[PDB]
């Protein structure tokens, strides 16, 4: 990507770190315990060496999470949160018909920080409350928002975006099925 | 003592030092009535740990001459002004006991100065060293031999004529070495029957002697972990019956071999490949003239020479990615015996993007050593890619790291044992410089392997693996109809991945089974899948894919009638 | 088995022998399209047909310079067409459709796929 993409530089997919992680790769497995994993969210422009066999050949395709994928990666951010039960996290997974794992874990902090600004808020008016009207009985009611409700939520939601368009998970379609096991074999069997 | 037993790995430099010196020292009378002048020094280097000391303890004690070591930094250890007078009262001593063998272990310390020769006493030692050296009177038969990691790391005055005129590059040990120096580093240790030391040597690539004799006891110190430990019962010295009672098993040395750590597996390999004509199944019309360009001027030098023909010392192979070129050059290699070199390349590419053409100088220099060899370029056109193929850079097809090969090759030929082959799967854009006579002009072209070639193929990559009766190879080479030797070898792959996870899986259940529902009787049936089936390798096929197209086939159909023998002399006949 | 049901189609007029097996001709056909094993029907019959003319020819050629010299027997040199026709159409075996624009096609034929995301979607029970 740094030398472009499109055009890029003259010359071809060959550079110098990928060219000694090859040579690095190609001296290895002789250690039979470091497991080389790439990740790369342009594989169209990733250098081919790369991927020929004693290199990184296993190709693997993550695709965007579905919908119990979904719901598990929300119960994942909001595991340490304090999550009101009323707030239905399946409803919320399946209304995201293609959010990333990235959008739900921002719709999450989004939806944190709406409740921590309101709680801060309202604890300082509380203290205000207080200080302008001293009460004969001190007997604080705890905290206003204890955990994170359905509106917390709500509000978050509404400014739940999509990162990923689908154009570029065409693409990534394009190139799965760009490693495509042939059309004529399917049906191969033996002679018998 | 020492001696050649003790000396492993069968490198075959051993007899060259031995060729070299028994003369000198097994018959020093000889040259007494003879004109001739012995060889005063012989450098020996390679990677560390190797054995260079061995060598020379084990030549000296088999040859009856005095030893002598001058450790280099002994001397360089002491005191200044004084150690010259440990460097003159060595060769004294070693002058005394004629004949003697005056060994320079670590000879970068006494003399690294490489020109650049930093400080004022280190200039004394190597000048005092090098008026020592070179004053031999070719009297008596003292022989300095002295050991270094690499020849251009010493002075290079040591290097001259009567210093060291003489170098031996004693490399890594082999497999067949390696299983040598396992023989030799494993024979008081009682080794276990299960235990056969060979397949430890074939994964064992990448280790020195040294790391060999780390391995072997580190393994067995993994079996005196292992046992003996729970006992606890110790005392003074441990009883020689219990200890033999361990014997070290295989999983010992695997886990030794996991936990080995080889100082210089970067290290370039000059070995003998093991590869065979019988692993590529067919190229009959280019396995002969492989035979002939490179097997005929040695076999029948003579023949050569009376018709007064300098054959050609270069091959360029061109063909689609997968066809076996490198497997074709080993294959060269092997029936010759001669050493084999593979340049893959990641290494030209490092060349080139570190601007370090000087490699191509190391590299045909180590090719020229160790000859007869045949020094392959694998991929040579990657340089080519890299600057780009249907654009790339304004300039034309000239780089740096090709201009250097070429240089080197032009000053090639002398050598008369190193041959060059060249394989590129985009002759298009190779050099035109490459192909000149004198170069790797002689162009053959590697087509996708046919019906024949393809079940040898397929019976290659199955050998090793466990393959039922079954399962038709023939039937699944002629399916196959233009799959390249990569494609057949990911098929079986495939197949192989297929029948270990079904094996796994079913062995697992199984012993679930046994968990679950306790049967009141032992009775294992053995293994579910003993053997790859029709099915594993119908559902492999089912995957099967052909990663070289059509088209680019039809281009290097294109380079091939691009060297077009003429439409006008086939019917050429002489007037009579 | 379309490309069974094809050659068999192609070769319904031409009198083939039973003893071609015609199952192995489509298998051994990897990815020829229907025009490619028309093609071969066609080179298989016409070099049936260039067969038959010379042979009857020549034989003819011969017999006729002895006027009722050989015997008036009725032979039919290739009344079928045989297998040694089969492998001669065979060796000039092509393929029409290059995979690259096979590989167009099924992209055209992805593009046009009902995006995704909805193949769990179920009413609420
Ligand atoms: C037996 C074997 C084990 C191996 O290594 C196993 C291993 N141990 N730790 C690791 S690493 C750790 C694990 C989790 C993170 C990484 N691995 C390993 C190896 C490969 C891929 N992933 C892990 C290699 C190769 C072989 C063999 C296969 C065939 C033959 S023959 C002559 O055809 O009969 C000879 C030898
Ligand atoms: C006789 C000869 C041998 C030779 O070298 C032979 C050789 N030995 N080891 C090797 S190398 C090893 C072998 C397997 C791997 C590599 N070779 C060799 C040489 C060339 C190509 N391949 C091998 C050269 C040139 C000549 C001669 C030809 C004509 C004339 S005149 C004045 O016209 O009468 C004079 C001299
Ligand atoms: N082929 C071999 N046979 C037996 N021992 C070897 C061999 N190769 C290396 N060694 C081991 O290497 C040890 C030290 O290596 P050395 O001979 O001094 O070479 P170097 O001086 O280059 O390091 C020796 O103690 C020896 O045990």
């Amino acid at each position: 990507k740094a030398r472009g993409g499109n055009i890029g530089d003259g010359g071809g997919a060959a550079d110098r770190v990928i060219n000694q992680i090859l040579t690095e790769m190609d001296g290895m497995s002789t250690k039979k315990n470091v497991f080389i994993i790439g990740a790369t969210n342009r594989p169209d422009i990733i250098d081919p060496a790369i991927l020929r066999p004693g290199r990184l050949d296993q190709l693997i395709y993550i695709p965007l999470p579905d919908e119990k994928s979904r719901v598990a990666i929300l119960k994942a951010n909001l595991r340490k949160s304090p999550v009101a039960k009323d707030v239905d996290l399946e409803f919320l997974a399946k209304m995201t018909n293609g959010f990333s794992g990235a959008d739900l874990t921002e719709i999450c902090q989004r939806a944190c920080k709406l409740a921590i600004r309101e709680s801060i808020e309202s604890e300082i008016r509380r203290e205000r409350e207080r200080q302008t009207n001293p009460s004969a009985m001190e007997v604080e009611e705890d905290d206003p928002v204890p955990e994170i409700r359905r509106d917390h939520f709500e509000e978050a939601m509404r400014f739940a975006r999509r990162s990923v368009s689908d154009n570029d998970i065409r693409k990534y379609e394009m190139f799965a099925q760009t490693l495509q096991q042939s059309r004529g074999f399917g049906s191969f069997r033996f002679p018998s | 003592e020492v001696g050649y037993d003790d000396i492993g790995g069968c490198r075959k430099q051993l007899a060259q030092i031995k060729e070299m010196v028994e003369l000198p020292l097994r018959h020093p009378a000889l040259f007494k009535a003879i004109g001739v002048k012995p060889p005063r020094g012989i450098l020996l280097y390679g990677p560390p740990g190797t054995g260079k000391t061995l060598i020379a303890r084990a030549v000296a004690n088999e040859t009856g001459a005095f030893f002598f070591l001058i450790n280099g930094p002994e001397i360089m250890s002491k005191l200044a002004g004084e150690s010259e007078s440990n460097l003159r009262k060595a060769f004294e001593e070693a002058e005394k006991n004629a004949p003697a063998i005056i060994f320079i272990d670590e000879l970068d310390a006494i003399a690294p100065k490489r020109e650049k020769t930093h400080g004022e006493v280190e200039r004394r030692i190597v000048s005092q060293l090098l008026t020592l050296m070179d004053g031999l009177k070719q009297r008596a038969h003292v022989i300095v031999m002295a050991a270094t990691n690499r020849p251009n790391s010493i002075d290079p005055a040591l290097r001259r004529f009567g210093r060291f005129d003489r170098e031996v590059d004693i490399g890594i040990p082999d497999a067949t070495g390696r299983l040598e120096i396992l023989q030799i580093h494993t024979k008081n240790m009682k080794l276990a029957d299960d235990v056969d030391l060979e397949q430890v040597a074939n994964e064992t690539h990448g280790h020195v002697g040294a790391d060999l004799a780390a391995l072997c006891s580190e393994a067995a110190l993994q079996a005196i972990r292992k046992k003996m430990d729970l006992i606890d019962l110790e005392d003074e010295t441990i009883d020689a019956e219990v200890m033999n009672s361990l014997a070290v098993t295989m999983d010992d040395f695997r886990w030794a071999l996991s936990q080995s750590n080889p100082s210089a597996l970067r290290e370039t390999v000059v070995e003998v490949p093991q590869v065979t004509w019988e692993d590529i199944g067919g190229l009959e019309d280019v396995k002969r003239e492989l035979q002939e360009l490179v097997q005929y001027p040695v076999e029948h030098p003579d023949k050569f020479l009376k018709f007064g023909m300098t054959p050609s010392k270069g091959v360029l192979f061109y063909g689609p990615p997968g066809c076996g070129k490198t497997l074709l050059a080993k294959a060269i290699a092997n029936e010759c015996q001669a050493n084999f070199i593979s340049i893959k390349g990641p290494e030209l590419l490092t060349m080139w993007f570190g601007e370090s053409e000087a490699n191509v100088r190391e590299i045909f220099d180590k090719a020229r050593q160790a000859a007869p060899c045949v020094l392959f370029f694998d991929e040579l056109d990657s340089i080519a890619k890299a600057r780009g193929g249907n654009i790339g850079d304004g300039g034309g097809a000239a780089d740096r790291v090709i201009n250097q090969i070429l240089t080197e090759m032009d000053g090639m030929s002398t050598k008369k044992n190193v041959f060059i082959i060249g394989a590129t799967n985009r002759p298009d854009i190779i050099d035109p410089a490459i192909l000149r006579p004198g170069r790797l002009d002689q162009l053959i072209y590697i087509p996708l392997p046919d019906e024949k070639s393809r079940v040898a193929i397929l019976k290659a990559n199955l050998r090793k693996s466990p393959v039922a009766k079954d399962v038709d190879l023939e039937f699944l080479a002629k399916m196959t109809n233009g799959f390249s030797g990569a494609d057949l070898t990911e098929i079986c792959q495939r197949a192989c991945k297929l029948a270990i996870r079904e094996s796994i899986e079913s062995e697992i259940r199984r012993e679930r089974e046994r968990q679950t529902n306790p049967s009141a009787m032992e009775v294992e049936e053995d293994d579910p899948v003993p053997e790859i089936r029709r099915d594993h390798f119908e559902e492999a096929m089912r995957f099967a894919r052909r990663s070289v197209s059509d088209n680019d086939i039809r281009k290097y159909e294109m380079f091939a009638q691009t060297l077009q023998q003429s439409r006008g002399f086939g019917s050429f006949r002489f007037p009579s």
